[PDB]
């Protein structure tokens, strides 16, 4: 079972994207995801980080902008980016604690990044 | 109209998925407590003249009888509820459309009903029949580590302590009654049972014709009670004793067959389907029967008349803002649109006193009425005891 990520590629400043966290295999349960991106040149930065519970908290840089979220239906984590900003530029990774039934231990997963390039 | 209940399902399924086996009594002796107030209402039908909604108009002055008919229309409101939760989940799981979108398109789910009714009647029903046997089936099939005492040690051997202590268990338990005690099913078989072959007014052989409407409302509330005990099983076998402790909803349920070990992957994959489309099939069904008794109701306490596609329109209306408000309030969050789910059958419980009373006076008064109302008082002074308990234990 392997944490696939996509919806990134390239967008103005002042545009959206969505990105998409999902596994290679069916899943029972995603219970915590977490959104973590690294722009060149600097140092690798939590952004997102959605519970459990649901409830869910972003980095100063990118609250109320950002949103994460878990379609239930899918066990699939969503990064809203709204109102991109030229330094949101980077690759975006995704860390999630999947379960692969219901009684299984919770597995931590982490997944190849996916870019995001804004441009101008 | 019992296992097709989505009000059922969600409340058995998650009763049995954190509390154990210990609320197959409550599903039990409410079973019980069920076949027993409907023989009632089918008796005050056939032997007087009306149902129960103008029975009880009759006793009360309009502005109390207006207030009767508030709780009774509401507890008809929070069964409609069920269902749009029910449909918006299930078009969830099948199509990806989200439970803020869902919801709105089961305002014209009446006008999809129409699409459904030029394809045959039975035609349609027997696929349905065949889908919930197969759903059935797999949930049959999802018994395993099954004691067949530890069953039994809590089915119906009361363990009666926690079921009233904590509020968890008491508040399912109430659900798990109120889904199984429909107050508007009372109203409803009030008046259905009179569309029977019997001479109206000089004979009382129509006793023959309670007779067999008796049997008959044992017949499918004991389906009920199977089918409850099947789904708290389910619950219990697969969420219960975990280490994250899961709810044990409708998505819980659908992950847990797609992820069935021995169950394969594409095969568990129909199986979750399945259950979806079967989820579907348990509301476009549930709409119908409920709007014929929104009608008893009004035209008995209001003496008011609109057609029925009128207050189908009304009542999924009033039932839909709820749950999109519910669902824009924690930003569409699954877990707790189910609580929602839960909740319209807790409060079915919280209007059931104001139904079983009038049926109580009424039973007492004007001949082929019951021998030992013992049995019917002792029910409604425990259950307003308990729907009082919890509503001032939260409050
Ligand atoms: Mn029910």
């Amino acid at each position: 079972v392997q944490l696939q990520e996509s919806g990134g590629g390239l967008v103005q400043a002042g545009g959206s994207l969505r990105l998409s966290c999902a596994a290679s295999r069916s899943i029972f349960s995603i219970d915590t995801a977490n959104w973590y991106r690294q722009p060149p040149g600097m140092q690798r930065e939590l952004v997102a980080t959605i519970t459990r519970d649901g409830n869910a908290n972003y980095a100063d840089s990118v609250k109320g902008r950002f949103t994460i979220s878990r379609d239930r239906a899918r066990n699939t984590v969503y990064l809203q980016m709204n109102s991109l900003k030229p330094e949101d530029t980077g690759v975006y990774y995704c860390n999630a604690a999947i379960r692969t039934t219901v009684r299984t231990s919770a597995q931590e997963y982490w997944g190849q990044g996916t870019q995001v390039t804004v441009s101008s | 109209v019992g296992y097709m209940d989505p009000g059922n399902w969600i409340t058995s399924m998650q009763g049995g998925a954190q509390y154990g086996y210990t609320l197959l009594f409550v599903i039990l002796i409410s079973s019980l407590a069920a076949m027993l107030l409907q023989s009632m209402t089918v008796r005050l039908g056939i032997a007087t003249g009306k149902d129960l909604a103008q029975m009880t108009r009759h006793f009360l002055s309009k502005p109390v009888a207006i207030i009767f008919w508030i709780i009774a229309e509401l507890a008809i409101i929070a069964t409609d509820i069920a269902e749009v939760i029910g449909s918006a989940i299930a078009l969830d799981l099948i199509f990806g459309i989200p439970l803020i979108v869902g919801a709105l398109i089961t305002v014209f789910d009446v006008f999809l009903l129409l699409f459904i009714m030029r394809f045959g009647f039975r035609k349609i029903e027997a696929i349905v029949g065949t889908l919930i046997f197969t759903v059935l089936a797999i949930f049959v099939f999802e018994v395993f580590i099954s004691s067949p005492q530890l069953t039994d040690i809590l089915n119906g051997f009361v363990p009666h302590k926690e079921i009233v202590t904590n509020q968890g268990i008491l508040y399912i338990a109430l659900g798990i009654i109120g889904a199984t005690i429909m107050p508007h099913n009372l109203y409803l078989h009030s008046s259905i049972v009179q569309s029977r072959k019997y001479d109206r007014h000089d004979n009382e052989e129509k006793a023959q014709a309670i007779k067999y409407a008796t049997i008959d409302s044992n017949l499918q509330l004991s389906i009920a009670f199977v089918v409850n005990c099947l789904l708290l099983t389910l619950g219990a076998a697969l969420f219960f004793g975990t280490k994250t402790n899961d709810l044990g909803g409708f998505y819980d349920l659908y992950h847990a067959l797609k992820t069935e070990p021995v169950l394969g992957a594409t095969l568990g994959g129909v199986m979750s389907t399945l259950f979806a489309v079967a989820l579907l099939a348990s509301g476009q069904n549930s709409t119908i029967t409920g709007t014929l008794a929104g009608q008893i109701v009004m035209e008995g306490f209001l003496r008011l008349s609109i057609p029925n596609w009128l207050r189908r329109l009304i009542t999924r209306s009033l039932a839909v803002i709820p749950v999109i408000i519910c669902l824009i309030i924690f930003k569409g969050n699954s877990e707790k649109i189910e609580q929602l789910l839960v909740f319209s059958q807790v409060f079915l419980s919280i209007a059931l006193p104001f139904s079983l009373i009038p049926l109580q006076l009424a039973t007492s008064n004007k001949k082929l009425m019951g021998p030992f109302i013992n049995k019917t008082w002792v029910n409604i002074i425990s259950w307003t005891l308990i729907v009082i308990l919890s509503g001032l234990n939260v409050y």
